[PDB]
RNA sequence: AAACUGCGAAUGGCUCAUUAAAUCAGUUAUGGUUCCUUUGGUCGCUCGACUUGGAUAACUGUGGUAAUUCU
RNA sequence: UGGUGACUCUAGAUAACCUCGGGCCGAUCGCACGCCCGGCGGCGACGACCCAUUCGAACGUCUGCCCUAUCAACUUUCGAUGGUAGUCGCCGUGCCUACCAUGGUGACCACGGGUGACGGGGAAUCAGGGUUCGAUUCCGGAGAGGGAGCCUGAGAAACGGCUACCACAUCCAAGGAAGGCAGCAGGCGCGCAAAU
RNA sequence: UCCCCUGCUCGGCGCCGGCCCGAAGCGUUUACUUUGAAAAAA
């Protein structure tokens, strides 16, 4: 149950910090456009 | 003194246990448990004065001994456990379930709910804690210790766990607009919508609680408990819907049950 | 003439028995006594007259009323099980040794006072 | 630590001139015509007419359209109208203040049976209570202070177990018919 | 039965002698410490016997003291 | 990594320590029975270095106590005020040491004395304000003749636990032994005053 | 009786990068007055 547990909130923080890293680039490529306009 | 107390008095107890004055003269002392002093209920007391099960204290413990109580999906053979805000009393011989939930005045009330709704249990965050190796713990109202959360549960959120494995199965967040509970003080038991939070650093914060006809009151962040996402609350709600109507139209209601019933 | 009515019924599965409140109308005598009551309530209950088992009989001020307690239960080993010692003491199938407090005591610390085997012997 | 109340009051409060006149001509009055005991009973009656008019007056030093004042108002004046001192025509804060003590001593049960027309008077009427002759909704009433109320003014009857409204007869005149079986055999 | 072991004997009950910023009352803090028990988590995470040892109770037997819940 | 309004917070990595009066890492028990070629299994009890929670306890912060000037100045290397470094304590801190500077409170009443003073929630009287009481069933504090010291236990300076002093006091073959009803009944003394 | 005679970094709640409103952030300090919280039971 250990090795269960820590199997799938490794894979739940790998998915949260991909969305989190998906939500920087946006903010980035926002600032980018703002700087553009 | 020069220990902990083991005794309670009648008349020095809680009010809404809501005991008489004359029978005896010793209070049912709850057992260290899951919840606090003043904010619980004894199983003695719910089962002999709430069901009406039982007449004597005798009586209630040969129900207790006979493994007849469940709690939370346990059995608990104590006679004198703290059931708390929203804790599941299952009987299997009978069968019927309870949530134990304030009403519109500052009391607990019985409340049936569905089988189907008994098999899950809305609670509190406490606080985020970090383990030794760097793991993640929650640390929820009923003091159950969560391991491995998302990262998306705060401090003052709530979520819903399975009662029959111990796990999170999804959550809601503490922002305006959800539906909430008021649990503790004046305000108690209403339920009412989240307009405002106050923000006080160094003291106690203030929240703004509005009510289903327009009414606004205020308790302490620690007296919120969010109970659904938006205007639809996640369980079953007891009648009355935690309006607190006041003393007026409860006389005139009162005046029109007894025209229509004489 | 002496009718039963029965109020606030209500049935356990956990404890065996049916609980209710027994309203008694005796106008013109006195208060009936509870064997009477017994076999009534197991002749309009179809029921043995042996597990029902009544107390708290208080007449009302004026006469002809009575306001009671009463169980019924299901079987002998449930009546046997979980009650109070007396209601089967006065139904006659439960003694008690015949001693007082004060004996109990003073054997109590007269046993207290010796060790090992002959605290028995002390105690008689 | 034993579970006992330890809760009671005073029902009435003594006169301040202990010897004065025309004060103890009108409780003379009183007492004669209600067919009283003592002045204990029209002292007390006067005790609660001034605990209700001395609630009348704090509510009517206080202004209008507070909820508290209209709660406990209307709660005042129902008790009033259901006990049978007031009227529907008269349901204001100010008229209580015009009540009497005539009022409150004609709800009494004494006079209640004395102008109810089955007594002949009414130290016969506290006689006929006290002796257990009548009843009010299937109850009888041992004592002469009880203060019916409007909706129960017209149940009031002889008790079955009285020989006036049809039952066994007393002791002397069950004494004097083996009398005069006796003198008869 | 007895006796070893564990737990409770720090609770409850009685009294107002001392105590005049002392006690106590409302509001606060422990980010300056301890916490029996209950509840929940943790309890092959460490890289190195298919059950070990001898002492004492209860018991048996022999005694002292005028006397102790003595030994 | 994560959080607070704020860490010398939690977590991470590196180098070691790790107390023979010694941290953990199971040589315990009951019931129902078993599957599969000896090995492999469930529902409970007991214990467990820890972390959170619960009953708490403890020390602090702000404000609030009757009378008296025939009490006007008080305290201080026999700590009074503050600073540094330590001992001890479960922790903060003159709580205590060694060295420094002379500080700290007071007419807005310090300090000293008295109280027929346990404090409060409360009670009697009461137009409106006020005056008096609160030993007394609830909450907190103190004590078991009075001071002092301690074992065990998580929690006691415990007294229906122990050890010495004085006052009182029981039994004795005179060498010794044994005590604390301001617990429930009851007795003596006391007094106007209080029950089986 | 009813609306008016405090402003300079992100949104989204709208309109055409801009305006507007809402908010990170702030406004010489007090007493007084009104409301709300908490404020054991008896």
């Amino acid at each position: 149950k250990n090795k269960e547990e820590a199997a799938e909130y490794a894979k739940l923080l790998a998915k949260r910090m991909k969305e989190a890293k998906e939500k920087r680039q946006e903010q980035i490529a926002k600032r980018r456009r703002l700087s553009s306009l | 003194a020069r220990g902990p107390k083991k005794h309670l008095k009648r008349v020095a107890a809680p009010k809404h246990w809501m005991l008489d004055k004359l029978t005896g003269v010793f209070a049912p002392r709850p057992s260290t448990g899951p919840h606090k002093l003043r904010e619980c209920l004894p199983l003695i007391i719910f089962l002999r004065n709430r069901l009406k099960y039982a007449l004597t204290g005798d009586e209630v413990k040969k129900i207790c001994m006979q493994r007849f109580i469940k709690i939370d999906g346990k059995v608990r053979t104590d006679i004198t456990y703290p059931a708390g805000f929203m804790d599941v009393i299952s009987i299997d011989k009978t069968g019927e379930n309870f949530r134990l939930i304030y009403d519109t005045k500052g009391r607990f009330a019985v409340h049936r709910i569905t089988p189907e709704e008994a098999k899950y249990k809305l609670c509190k965050v406490r606080k985020i804690f970090v383990g030794t190796k760097g793991i993640p713990h929650l640390v929820t109202h009923d003091a159950r210790t969560i391991r491995y959360p998302d990262p998306l549960i705060k401090v003052n959120d709530t979520i819903q766990i399975d009662l029959e494995t111990g796990k999170i199965t999804d959550f809601i967040k503490f922002d305006t607009g959800n539906l909430c509970m008021v649990t503790g003080g004046a305000n108690l038991g209403r339920i009412g919508v989240i307009t405002n939070r106050e923000r006080h650093p160094g003291s106690f914060d203030v929240v703004h609680v509005k009510d289903a006809n327009g009414n606004s009151f205020a308790t302490r962040l620690s007296n919120i408990f969010v109970i659904g996402k938006g205007n639809k609350p996640w369980i079953s709600l007891p009648r009355g819907k935690g309006i607190r109507l006041t003393i007026a139209e409860e006389r005139d209601k009162r005046l029109a049950a007894k025209q229509s019933s004489g | 003439t002496v009718t039963i009515r029965t109020r606030k019924f209500m049935t356990n599965r956990l404890l065996q028995r049916k609980q209710m409140v027994i309203d008694v109308l005796h106008p013109g005598k006195a208060t009936v006594p509870k064997t009477e009551i017994r076999e009534k309530l197991a002749k309009m209950y179809k029921t043995t007259p042996d597990v029902i088992f009544v107390f708290g009989f208080r007449t009302h001020f004026g006469g002809g009323k009575t306001t009671g307690f009463g169980m019924i239960y299901d079987s002998l080993d449930y009546a046997k099980k979980n009650e109070p010692k007396h209601r089967l003491a006065r139904h006659g199938l439960y003694e008690k040794k015949k001693t007082s407090r004060k004996q109990r005591k003073e054997r109590k610390n007269r046993m207290k006072k010796v060790r090992g085997t002959a605290k028995a012997n002390v105690g008689a | 630590p034993v579970a006992r109340s330890w809760v009671c009051r005073k029902t009435y409060v003594t006169p301040r001139r202990p010897f004065e006149k025309s004060r103890l001509d009108q409780e003379l009055k009183l007492i004669g015509e209600y067919g009283l005991r003592n002045k204990r009973e029209v002292w007390r009656v006067k005790f609660t007419l001034a605990k209700i008019r001395k609630a009348a007056r704090e509510l009517l030093t206080l202004d209008e359209k507070d909820p508290r004042r209209l709660f406990e108002g209307n709660a005042l004046l129902r008790r009033l109208v259901r006990i049978g001192v007031l009227d529907e025509g008269k349901m204001k804060l100010d008229y209580i203040l015009g009540l009497k003590i005539e009022d409150f001593l004609e709800r009494r049960l004494q006079t209640q049976v004395f102008k109810l027309g089955l007594a002949k008077s009414i130290h016969h009427a506290r006689v006929l209570i006290r002796q257990r002759h009548i009843r009010v909704r299937k109850q009888v009433v041992n004592i002469p202070s009880f203060i019916v109320r409007l909706d129960s003014q017209k149940h009031i009857d002889f008790s079955l177990r009285s020989p006036y409204g049809g039952g066994r007869p007393g002791r002397v005149k069950r004494k004097n018919a083996k009398k005069g079986q006796g003198g008869a055999g």
